[PDB]
């Protein structure tokens, strides 16, 4: 009467490691993973449904410490700037400066340890207003971290370029999808397929605007824990890309100063040029039919008449009040407030962001561990595709949202929502009848 | 380490036709074979090296083949042009990887 | 495919049982993880193939033993189990009884194995 | 001698199959190389014996199977392969046929275990 | 028809790990090995050939990482000596030297660091002239390094010797060796034979001769990738040894240093009796012997009337133009000139060469990790067989070869021709009469 | 109990061999260590199945061989051995003949697949 069967074609929930895979000096070591499938299968399950949870997804959890570790990694032989905690004797650079730029960058000097322990250097270089403090209150001035974190300069030779990589269940484990084109984020998936590996992600970080993701392929959809509970994000995922067009219009040049032996730092030397603000374009017409379209279905949770305003980010430190992002190798910090000015009541041209730049940065909002990012010769320019937002409700006719910043797991949520991982169990029983 | 093995041990024929001998190795020898004839009276002269290329010293009338370890030679034409003993030689050892170390077969007396 | 019998009945699935069977085995961040991974997915290969051991399953995908079904467990017909329910659904019926079911099996063995040496010491 | 045979012919050879089999198990510079090295012998072992199982194999150095020689692989006689050839110069002459026996042995396999339930049903 | 056996003796090249065994401090940690096999085995495979290629074999290349990553992990607890980049005053060794050796050594005096942070303290020591450069163009000095790289003390209490390790095949592997005497590096090898691991083979470091390999035994063996083309090089094997005798007779003193808790710096510290030159003697007629045994082979390649000429080194750094080794902990820079002076035409004594001495090594021709070998006290004294050289074509019936030098990898590949690795696949199928 | 049985009679001790078998699968300190001893106990297990798989006993906890017993290696009677003796006394016993007999049962195996192909053959 019992038979057994192996090779059960079952599965439960389960958390294991994953692999990563990559389609082949990047700080992310994409090299180290395991070449991919040049032509990855995939099976639709008939007649099967599944139970998904993107806020429970634990691969969610194994890609931020993925990133964290391997960008730690990176900086790991990279030459340390504790010289530098001297102090300051500096001054403003007012050469043919645009004004309200002005006050932004100083001309600081100092005496810098050089290759023998016996003699010292009278050096100058350029800094941002943002990464120095007066102590003194020429003037002194110290580094913003020097009281509080090491600083250790970035490898120069090391790419930030966020080359995406692909994740791969184990033997014995499979990676379900979802293909449901409405899908919100839980309960039953009508469709499901398998892949052994999911599509490849871009590690890309950002703040209040999701800046080169997925987007939708049919309606704009809107994702929330709760949508009620005002202390949850909400992810809103756009159908349609919205360009981008950002720029740092400052020729500037590079300098190495030898610190000691076989180490040396790169401070910015001068600047070729009239001194301008940096700046994104946004698209004026294309963010106003954006923004509609996201109006018409957050409606449906608040009520028909019930009146959408959208207003800019509260105060506080530039890492969550502003647009973040880092982008050919330069870390800008934009004012969205242009982009969040608005109300939306029942029934060519542009926007510009000025913005400003860092060159000290708390990469994963730690503290101890400062980066510091060494200056770029020339003009940078970039252009990217907007995906989506994260917004949070301002909380009796109006409903008022506002952007926000988050955690940096809400920028990878919002790419593995569609994935699950299970376990195969391929024993099993069941009555027949035959007996030995 | 390399054994020869030679048949017959004697051979005959009547005056005029031919006559064959065989030599049979161990292991092959990648046909590393020489033969020789030895008269009466005198050391062994060579007349055939790597299994089928005459020195010279010999006519046509010798003539032999093989490969691997399995290697004839045949007396085309017997005109009593001698009544030597004929041997079978390797001329390398597989074992050792040399041409320092040779084996003789028993050899083969022709009568005629 | 892999799970593509997933929506099969229990009768149609277990005739692709060699589908799953094939895929079983198949310093640095992405480096040791790689070795971790690797060393469990063979503990649980091996757990299942002694338990086949055990039970006298050992090189089958579909054995029969000589345990009876206790109706308890499952009271549904045959003709019900195996022509309009998948493994998904059955598995979720009879889980419960999982370990009651693998102590009878591997008790049964014991006691074949037994008896068969008694008969080729006769 | 582990690799002794490889100069033997295959009727020859076939006698000395274990002695093969017995040798396939046998943070610091060389220290990580030997975790590695002995996770990826594990996992070879267990790959060549998951198929003899999946065949219908399992526990044999030698096994007869019910799968007809498509000719076509190797139109040799028996006589010229098992006497005057080695396995190395056998494996190379039907290499590419490694796959499609393969295949045709899984499926055989499926099919007689099927067989033998239906008639411990009757 | 079809019958499945396993265990069938084949087989097909491959490329795995390697794990290293040693028959039973040392710089390449030879104790962490695998205990050898007091008795290994061998076995002859009967009417069996195989192909070889000892310039595409891979069992060089993970000999080549082993060592420099051991050498490295042997550095990793010694001190730092980055506090003696500082201005040395220094002028010359003048007492009792002998010409052609006065101006090799300096006296140099420095402050150097001490125990407590407050002090410093005044010391002077003895340098080779190779190992400082002036900056002052009493005269300033620095160490040659301390404008590109850190320097680490070797720790003292570690050998350099050159102990053999014997390279073993993992379960599912074997290693095939060829025993033809006159296999010339490529092709067919008539004969075969199977071993679970290598000879022991001495990780021996130098550059235009090789001074404690093995022999031929029988000819004197030439082997090249190509031969005609002049961009490779020629490895030549004798078969026999030439003797060498190579000595630093300077009763030298060592002092220590302290430099900071628990660190300190070795010195020379002065000269017991007369400062001489040091030196290498080769015996003369064995080494005209050699010549005419290679010159003889090297013909074959050449042409019957063909001469060949033997010409020293042509300029460069001492690391790519002398004969270089580390004997007794010294590393000696031999000029070779006197054994390359020759022509050779169709149809007791000795030769000494000078030697010079440097404490700051680049170990394997990186840039940015510098040794410093501490002095040795007394005088040595080595006695080595030299087995071959590294020939290149200097490239119309005169041929000219010069010595040279070459990757490290070349050191090697010299005595792992022989060996092969290769995987066992015993599953195979064959028609039989059988059916279930 | 894992070593319940240490104390009993060989011929009471094994009808409990499934218990012992059961139990034998079951980069900082304590970390690396686990991965370490998780490898050696997986190569520990993979022995003893290749040697029952190549003496003919995959599968079982008890089995026949065919190879007779040579007295000089105990000549003790079967009644004293089975029911006065345990098997850590056994085993001590004849430790010193483990070699031999191994090396038997592998010759007798190899003589029977073969002639079962012979058979199969005909
Ligand atoms: C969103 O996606 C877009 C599109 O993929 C992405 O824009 C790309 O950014 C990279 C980096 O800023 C650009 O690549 C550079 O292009 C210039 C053109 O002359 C090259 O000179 C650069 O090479 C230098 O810098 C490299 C830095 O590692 C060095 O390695 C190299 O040796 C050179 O020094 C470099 O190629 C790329 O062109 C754009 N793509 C387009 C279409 O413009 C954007 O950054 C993404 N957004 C975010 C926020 O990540
Ligand atoms: C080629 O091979 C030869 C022969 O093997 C080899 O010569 C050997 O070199 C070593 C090291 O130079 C010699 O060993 C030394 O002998 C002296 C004799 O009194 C000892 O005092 C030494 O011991 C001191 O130094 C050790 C260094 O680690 C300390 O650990 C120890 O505590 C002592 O301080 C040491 O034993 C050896 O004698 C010679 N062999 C002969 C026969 O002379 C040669 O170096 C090799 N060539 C190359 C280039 O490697
Ligand atoms: C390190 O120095 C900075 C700069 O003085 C300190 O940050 C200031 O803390 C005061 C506390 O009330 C704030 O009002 C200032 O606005 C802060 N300055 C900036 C630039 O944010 C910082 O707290 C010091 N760190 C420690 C550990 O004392
Ligand atoms: C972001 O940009 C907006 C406008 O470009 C800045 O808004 C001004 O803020 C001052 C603060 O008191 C107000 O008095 C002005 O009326 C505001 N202008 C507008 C148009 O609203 C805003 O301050 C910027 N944010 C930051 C952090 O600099
Ligand atoms: C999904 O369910 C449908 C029916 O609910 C299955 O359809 C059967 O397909 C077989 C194929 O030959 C037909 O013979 C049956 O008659 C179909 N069912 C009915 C009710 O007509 C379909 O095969 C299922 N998918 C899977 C993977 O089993
Ligand atoms: C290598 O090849 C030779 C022949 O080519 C094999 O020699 C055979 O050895 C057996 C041993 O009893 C003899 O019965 C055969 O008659 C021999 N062959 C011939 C043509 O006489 C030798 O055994 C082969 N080596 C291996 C390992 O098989
Ligand atoms: C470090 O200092 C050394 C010594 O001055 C530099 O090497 C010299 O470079 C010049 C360049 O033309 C050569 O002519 C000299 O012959 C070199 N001296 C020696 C001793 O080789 C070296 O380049 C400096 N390193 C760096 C990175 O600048
Ligand atoms: C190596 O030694 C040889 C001779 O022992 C040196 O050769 C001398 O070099 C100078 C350079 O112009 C010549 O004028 C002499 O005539 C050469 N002598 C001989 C006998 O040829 C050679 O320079 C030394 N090499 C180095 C790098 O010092
Ligand atoms: C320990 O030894 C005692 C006797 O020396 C064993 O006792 C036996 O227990 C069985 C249980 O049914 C009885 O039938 C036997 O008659 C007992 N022996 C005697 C001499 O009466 C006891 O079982 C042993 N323990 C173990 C684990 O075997
Ligand atoms: C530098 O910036 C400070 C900021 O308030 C300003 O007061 C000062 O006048 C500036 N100096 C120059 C030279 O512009
Ligand atoms: C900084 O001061 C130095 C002093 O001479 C000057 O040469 C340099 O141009 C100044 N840089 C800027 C950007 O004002
Ligand atoms: C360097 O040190 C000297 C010492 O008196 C001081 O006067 C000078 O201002 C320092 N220079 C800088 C740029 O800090
Ligand atoms: C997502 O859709 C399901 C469909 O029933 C719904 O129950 C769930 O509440 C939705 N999610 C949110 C945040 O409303
Ligand atoms: C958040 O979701 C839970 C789900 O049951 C719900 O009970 C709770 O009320 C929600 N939060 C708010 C503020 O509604
Ligand atoms: C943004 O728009 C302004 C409008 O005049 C233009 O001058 C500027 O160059 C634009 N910026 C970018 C990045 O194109
Ligand atoms: C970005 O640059 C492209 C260049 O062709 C331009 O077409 C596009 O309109 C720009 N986007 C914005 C927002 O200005
Ligand atoms: C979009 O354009 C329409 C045009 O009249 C305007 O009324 C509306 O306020 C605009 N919305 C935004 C967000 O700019
Ligand atoms: C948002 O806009 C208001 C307008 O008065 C401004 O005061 C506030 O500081 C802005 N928020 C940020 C973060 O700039
Ligand atoms: C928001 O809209 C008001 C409408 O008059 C405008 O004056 C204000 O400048 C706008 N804010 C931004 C940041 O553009
Ligand atoms: C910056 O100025 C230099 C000066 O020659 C010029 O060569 C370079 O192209 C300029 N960079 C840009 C982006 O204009
Ligand atoms: C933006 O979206 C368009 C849609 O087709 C795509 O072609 C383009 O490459 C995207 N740009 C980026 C930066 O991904
Ligand atoms: C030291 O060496 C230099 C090298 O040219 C020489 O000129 C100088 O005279 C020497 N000094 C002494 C004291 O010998
Ligand atoms: C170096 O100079 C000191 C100064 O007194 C002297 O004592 C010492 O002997 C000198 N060393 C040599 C080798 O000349
Ligand atoms: C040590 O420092 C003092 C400071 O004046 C200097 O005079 C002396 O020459 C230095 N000594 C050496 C040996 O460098
Ligand atoms: C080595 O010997 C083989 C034998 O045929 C020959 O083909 C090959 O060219 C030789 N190697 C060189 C470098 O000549
Ligand atoms: C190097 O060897 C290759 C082998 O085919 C040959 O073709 C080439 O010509 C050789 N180089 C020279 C310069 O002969
Ligand atoms: C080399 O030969 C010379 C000849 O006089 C001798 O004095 C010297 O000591 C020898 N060197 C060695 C290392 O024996
Ligand atoms: C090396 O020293 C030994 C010591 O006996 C001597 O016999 C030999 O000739 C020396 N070699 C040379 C090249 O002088
Ligand atoms: C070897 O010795 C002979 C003796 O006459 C001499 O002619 C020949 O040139 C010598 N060769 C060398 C390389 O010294
Ligand atoms: C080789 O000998 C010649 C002889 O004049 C010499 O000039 C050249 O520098 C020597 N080569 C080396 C590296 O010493
Ligand atoms: C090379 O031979 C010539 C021949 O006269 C000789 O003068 C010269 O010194 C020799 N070179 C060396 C380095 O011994
Ligand atoms: C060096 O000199 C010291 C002085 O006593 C002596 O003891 C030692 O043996 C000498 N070393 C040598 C190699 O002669
Ligand atoms: C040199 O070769 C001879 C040859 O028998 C050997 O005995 C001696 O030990 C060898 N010397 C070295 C240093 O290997």
């Amino acid at each position: 009467w019992v038979t057994v069967y192996y090779g059960v074609p079952v599965w439960k929930d389960a958390e294991t490691t994953l692999f990563c895979a990559s389609d082949a000096h990047n700080v992310w070591a994409t090299h180290a993973c395991v070449p991919t499938d040049p032509n990855p299968q995939e099976i639709h399950l008939e007649n099967v449904t599944e139970e998904f949870n993107m806020w429970k997804n634990n691969m969610v959890e194994q890609m931020h410490t993925d990133i964290i570790s391997l960008w730690d990694q990176s900086l790991k032989p990279c030459v340390k700037l504790t010289p530098l905690c001297v102090t300051l004797q500096c001054t403003n650079v007012t050469n043919n400066i645009t004004d309200d730029m002005r006050g932004e960058l100083k001309n600081c000097s100092f005496n810098m340890t050089t290759e023998l322990r016996d003699k010292k250097q009278k050096v100058y270089s350029l800094f941002y207003r943002l990464d120095v403090v007066q102590i003194n209150e020429n003037k002194e001035y110290r580094l913003i971290n020097c009281n509080t974190s090491a600083i250790t300069q970035a490898c120069p030779k090391v790419s930030f370029e966020p080359i995406p990589i692909h994740y791969c269940a184990p033997a014995g484990f499979a990676i379900l999808k979802c293909k449901d084109k409405k899908f919100n984020g839980t309960g039953p998936c009508p469709s499901v397929s398998t892949v052994q590996c999911t599509h490849g992600i871009k590690p890309v970080v950002s703040t209040q605007l999701l800046l080169n993701g997925s987007l939708a392929e049919e309606e704009v959809m809107i994702r929330s824990e709760n949508i009620t509970n005002n202390a949850k994000n909400i992810l809103v995922q756009f159908n349609t890309p919205v360009q981008i067009n950002c720029t740092r219009p400052n020729n500037n040049t590079r300098k190495s100063i030898r610190i000691g032996p076989g180490q040396a730092f790169y401070a910015t030397g001068d600047i070729i040029g009239d001194i301008r603000q940096a700046h994104c374009n946004v698209s004026k017409a294309t963010w106003n039919e954006t923004l509609g379209k996201v109006v018409k279905q957050l409606r449906k949770h608040f009520g028909n008449n019930t009146i959408i305003r959208f207003a800019n980010s509260s105060g506080g430190d530039l890492e969550v009040t502003t647009h973040s992002f880092n982008c050919g190798g330069e870390f800008f910090y934009c004012n969205t407030s242009g982009l969040f000015n608005s109300t939306w009541i029942s029934n060519n041209d542009s926007i510009t962001l000025p913005c400003r730049i860092k060159q000290i940065i708390n990469m994963w909002q730690r503290i101890g561990q400062a980066m510091y990012a060494p200056p770029i010769q020339g003009v940078i320019r970039c252009v990217s595709n907007i995906t989506g937002l994260i917004l949070t409700r301002d909380g009796s006719t109006t409903e008022t949202f506002r952007p926000g910043g988050g955690d940096m797991r809400d920028n990878w949520r919002s790419e593995l929502y569609k994935y699950k991982v299970v376990k195969i169990e391929p024993l099993g029983v069941a009555p027949t009848r035959c007996k030995r | 380490d390399i054994v020869m093995t030679q048949t017959p041990s004697s051979v005959s024929a009547a005056v005029g036709g031919t006559v064959t001998i065989n030599c049979q190795a161990s292991e092959s020898i990648y046909s590393g074979l020489a033969w020789y004839q030895q008269k009466p009276g005198q050391p062994p002269k060579l007349l055939i090296y790597r299994a089928s290329t005459l020195t010279s010293g010999v006519s046509s009338r010798f003539k032999g083949s093989g490969s691997g370890a399995r290697f004839t030679l045949t007396i085309n034409d017997l005109e009593c042009a001698d009544a030597a003993t004929y041997y079978c030689q390797s001329c390398y050892d597989t074992t050792i990887g040399t041409y320092g170390s040779w084996a003789f077969g028993g050899g083969t007396e022709v009568v005629v | 495919g892999f799970l593509g019998a997933a929506g099969s009945t229990m009768g149609a699935a277990s005739m692709t049982l060699t589908v799953q069977a094939r895929n079983l085995l198949s310093l640095t961040v992405w480096g040791i993880k790689q070795l971790q991974a690797r060393v469990l997915a063979v503990e649980r290969y091996l757990r299942d193939q002694q338990l086949l051991g055990i039970w006298g399953c050992s090189g089958k995908l579909i054995c029969c033993t000589n345990v009876p079904w206790n109706s308890s467990w499952s009271n549904r017909n045959l003709s019900e189990i195996w022509d309009n329910m998948t493994w998904l659904q059955w598995d979720k019926e009879i889980s419960n009884y999982t370990q009651i079911i693998y102590g009878l099996l591997e008790e049964s063995q014991n006691q074949q194995e037994k008896n068969e040496q008694d008969l080729l010491a006769l």
